[PDB]
């Protein structure tokens, strides 16, 4: 059960790291986006 | 009743034990 | 009335004390008042017991030696000392009907089941007394201005330059558990801060 | 300062070793099983005057990011339920070979130890099958010395008369059928 | 990239007052003074074992022109239990000053009760094989000691290709101590 | 009788002294922490989706 | 019962089941010593009356698995958060952080940077900024426990005692001056979390002031890109 | 034109959020 729970933990951490990566790319696109003249 | 009970496969083997502890102690 | 009926106590033992109180009340002088006296005796003893239990718990887990005890058993009174300052509770048998009563050296007050609360309220007022004298000292020096913040942290920020920046002025703190002063100034070299610490703590 | 070593020795055969390891992993700790591959040397002080004198130096072989360890165990001091004698733990850098050779010692016998290590309480229990090295100066060719393995409970404590021997006896009893531990020699 | 050297009394003033002069100069440069240091040594039979305050978990044993292993503090005990010493000990002791990434120690070397001289130790903290950095060390000491002189000692370590640990420091220490015992 | 005696003999062999100081609670705490992490992430993600939906009108 | 002793950790003694919840495989060194008990109910288990309701260490800022497993896990969490708050309350009267801090009975109020009041509470029954802070505190205390029992303590050579695998290298490899040796000493538990709390706040203040500067100008645009 | 570009960007990000949402909660279900 130790090995089983370790595998589960590794899967969850992998999913979360790939999530933080993809959302970071999106946030960089937005960093480009929400900084452009709000004159109107 | 036929007791005659005898443990199976003594795990110590004291003579080999003395040999091992003597090698670690002095010489081989 | 003289006969006892099942008594309930809110804070076998209850069985034994039940029998004992339904025993002494046929002396037929004024049983109700004598029973009130003998029971409030047990109420105060139970409350002293619970307070002492809580003091032992707090001295082994949180506070450590910062609180030291002077107490008399079979007299049912407990006195705790915090850093110098001592607080004690008594019964004042002179008229037992008066509930439990407390003392401090000077204070310049109601207790419910919690002894940490009393210690904390007491030390809070005590520290806030030292801060008043520090404010008096400052006002003695400079008739300008100074401030105190009431919030659970015992403040007395002290500004050092006329156009004030709260960010840099000076913060004098009193540790509610030890009494020794605590100073922060945002970057006073961390050594001169220690020197000023020892000075202000001494005198 | 001035630590003492308490030791219990005994052997365990091969299949009984699977059983014993399986049992000890039951009661040591939850930490992990840790393997153990060393290489020991014993350097004799000629001592022109009086008597022989020995130092044993173990160099790890599993980690290699780890230092070498000197150990000198004094004569067995003499009811204590364990073999009691001095133990100096001296960790040194990878130079002690030539250093001790210059000091005046010489390598008597080298034995490589492969086995297991466990640590319950202050106590430390290990099994390891002392391989023999046929070629002087190589840890590749390693013949078995005895068909069986060796176990040792060991505790290193201050010099003060302590109750280490009591825990020794208890933990010795709790593994009595598989392995026997007693003083020796 | 430690460098050690023996600064004469230049009497002049007394050896302690010589230390006082050095202390005053180094305080003048603008260096903060940290906790004291102490290095001491013993010889056996010839083997040298010495302790240092910069490394208070490791005691170094060195044969002259040979091996120099570092050990744990419990190497003194092994030498104790090994009686199979001369009481020519030496013991430097003084304060530790810190410049910007730059540490310099001055001491009054003492044998028995009589201080034989003054020994100064400088170690430029962040460094690698000395052959590249000794320039900077000379650049600094020329201000501090250069009045007398510093003279390149890391030649005791400059012959090699490329390495530097903490041993060569105590090697230099031992060389200096052997120099201070001999002459008055 | 014979079978039960054999079982008792084997049980002596296993010898079953004091309890096994073995526990898998460490990996369990860690895995529960990971599950809580992914739960927090999914929660905040649902929230930011709601927000972008609102803005997307 | 085979299943229950497949998941949660029990030793059976004296016609009874000495079932321990306290963290002892991972050394917790908190006295309560766990010790739940079972009765025969397959359809159970009783919790030792001191760890009962729910823990929920609500650190905050201010301006269909078998039924037995649910009860076991709830009790274990309750003991864990009790242990954390005990450690924190200890550190309170301890090392005397540069910022002062009050502990009352279950709320540990402190002030980092003034106008900030961090309250670390224990909501025994029967935010999300500090939610990161809470989940981090949990890992911190479990790192303490692990530091007790770990391989790092284990010696690679069958040799001197159970040093930290670095205290060796603090030897032969002449290793330490005051700084390097001191790098091994510990820095407490409240001090670390106070650190983080401050960090989160700071970060919040900087992000707020930069974006508010962005809002109020529309002349030279202030673009930003966090890491 | 910027309005169009903006709602396009936010909609793309919304699709990405849906994707990763399902993925994470799935990994939870498994």
């Amino acid at each position: 059960r130790n090995q089983q729970l370790r595998t589960l933990q590794e899967e969850c951490d992998r999913k979360l790291i790939t999530l933080r990566d993809e959302i970071s790319i999106d946030l960089y696109e937005l960093e480009e986006e929400y900084y452009s003249s709000s004159s109107s | 009743e036929s007791g005659g009970l005898r443990p199976n496969k003594q795990t110590f083997n004291p003579t080999d034990t003395n040999a091992l502890v003597a090698a670690v102690a002095f010489g081989k | 009335p003289w006969r006892l009926l099942k008594l309930e106590i809110l804070v076998m033992q209850i069985s034994f004390i039940h029998q004992l109180v339904q025993s002494r009340l046929f002396a037929d002088e004024k049983p109700l008042q004598d029973m009130y006296n003998c029971l409030h005796s047990f109420c105060l003893s139970l409350q002293l017991e619970v307070l002492h239990s809580q003091t032992l718990m707090l001295i082994r887990e949180r506070w450590g030696d910062l609180v030291q005890v002077e107490r008399y058993h079979a007299g049912k009174c407990l006195s705790l000392s915090v850093w110098v300052h001592k607080v004690t509770i008594k019964i004042d048998e002179n008229d037992v009907s008066k509930p439990l009563q407390i003392f401090h050296d000077p204070p310049l007050k109601i207790d419910h089941l919690s002894i940490e609360k009393l210690l904390i309220d007491s030390v809070h007022a005590r520290a806030h007394q030292k801060l008043q004298e520090l404010k008096a000292i400052l006002r003695g020096f400079n008739a300008n201005e100074n401030s105190s913040i009431e919030t659970a942290l015992p403040a007395l920020v002290v500004p050092i330059l006329e156009p004030c920046g709260n960010s840099e002025c000076l913060h004098i703190f009193v540790d509610l558990h030890s009494g020794m002063f605590q100073l922060m100034l945002y970057g006073l070299d961390q050594a001169t801060l220690d020197d000023m610490e020892k000075s202000v703590n001494d005198d | 300062i001035n630590m003492m070593e308490y030791l219990l020795q005994g052997s365990v055969l091969d299949h009984s070793l699977e059983s014993l390891i399986h049992r000890l992993r039951g009661l040591c700790d939850n930490m992990e099983p840790e393997t153990f591959l060393d290489h020991e040397m014993v350097f004799l002080l000629k001592g022109q005057q009086a008597s022989p004198f020995v130092l044993r130096a173990r160099r790890s072989m599993d980690r290699a990011g780890a230092p070498w360890h000197l150990r000198y165990l004094g004569q067995p001091e003499m009811n204590r339920h364990a073999l009691v004698r001095n133990c100096v733990d001296i960790a040194t850098s990878e130079n002690l070979t030539d250093f001790l050779m210059e000091m005046g010692f010489r390598m008597d016998h080298e034995f490589v130890a492969k086995g297991h290590l466990f640590r319950k309480g202050i106590m430390k229990i290990m099994v390891y099958k002392i391989f023999r090295i046929l070629v002087p100066g190589n840890t590749d060719s390693t013949e078995a010395l005895s068909l069986s393995y060796l176990v040792e409970l060991s505790v290193v404590a201050p010099a003060g008369q302590d109750m280490v021997s009591d825990d020794m006896k208890n933990f010795a009893e709790q593994l009595k059928p598989l392995v026997h531990l007693e003083k020796i020699d | 990239v430690t460098c050690v050297s023996q600064m004469p009394v230049a009497e002049g003033k007394s050896v302690q007052q010589t230390v006082e002069l050095l202390t005053r100069k180094l305080e003048m440069l603008g260096a903060e003074k940290q906790g004291t240091f102490c290095v001491d040594c013993e010889t056996y039979h010839l083997m040298y074992v010495m302790h240092n305050s910069e490394y208070p978990l490791s005691c170094f044993a060195l044969f002259e022109n040979g091996p120099c292993l570092i050990a744990d503090t419990n190497f003194d005990v092994l030498m104790v239990k090994l009686k199979g010493a001369k009481a020519s000990k030496i013991e430097t002791r003084g304060t530790r000053y810190q410049y910007c990434d730059f540490l310099v120690k001055v001491g009054t070397v003492t044998m028995g009760p009589s201080a034989r001289g003054i020994s100064v130790e400088v170690e430029y903290g962040p460094c690698v094989v000395a052959s590249d950095c000794w320039s900077l060390l000379l650049e600094f000491l020329q201000s501090f000691l250069g009045s007398h002189t510093p003279g390149a000692p890391a030649v005791f370590g400059n012959r090699h290709d490329a390495v530097y640990g903490p041993a060569d420091t105590m090697v230099q220490y031992m060389e200096l101590f052997n120099k201070i015992r001999k002459q008055q | 009788e014979a079978e039960l005696s054999a079982q008792i003999r084997y049980l002596t062999q296993v010898a079953t002294g004091q309890p096994h100081e073995g526990s898998s609670y460490s990996s369990r705490k860690d895995c529960q922490m990971a599950l809580k992490r992914v739960d927090y992430a999914r929660l905040k993600l649902s929230d930011v989706a709601r927000t972008c939906e609102q803005m997307l009108e | 019962l085979l299943r229950l002793r497949q998941h949660w950790k029990l030793r059976k003694v004296g016609d009874k089941i000495l079932g321990d919840l306290s963290y002892r495989s991972a050394g917790s060194l908190f006295p309560h010593h766990g010790t739940f008990e079972v009765i025969k109910n397959t359809d159970d288990v009783q919790i030792p009356s001191d760890l009962e309701g729910s823990a929920y260490i609500k650190v905050s800022i201010q301006k269909g698995s078998p039924h037995w497993q649910t009860k076991l896990e709830a009790a274990q969490n309750v003991l864990l958060c009790k242990e954390i708050f005990a450690q924190l309350s200890r550190e309170a009267v301890q090392i005397k952080s540069q910022v002062p801090h009050i502990v009352v009975k279950n709320q540990i109020i402190s002030q980092p940077f003034p106008s900030l009041q961090l309250s670390i509470s224990l909501c025994h029954s029967s935010e999300d900024h500090l939610y990161v802070l809470e989940h981090n505190l949990h890992l911190l205390i479990r790192e303490f426990h692990k530091q007790t029992l770990s391989s790092i303590m284990m010696p690679h050579p069958a040799s001197a005692p159970f040093g930290h695998k670095r205290m060796r290298l603090s030897g032969p490899q002449a290793f330490d001056k005051n700084e390097i040796n001191s790098l091994q000493s510990s820095e407490g538990l409240l001090e670390k979390i106070i650190k983080q709390a401050k960090h989160i706040f700071l970060r919040s203040r900087a992000a707020a002031t930069i974006d508010s500067l962005a809002s109020r100008i529309e002349d030279p645009q202030i673009q930003a890109h966090w890491s | 034109n910027e309005l169009q570009r903006k709602d396009a960007l936010v909609q793309k990000h919304l699709t990405k959020l849906r994707h990763w949402q399902q993925v994470l909660e799935d990994i939870n279900v498994q």
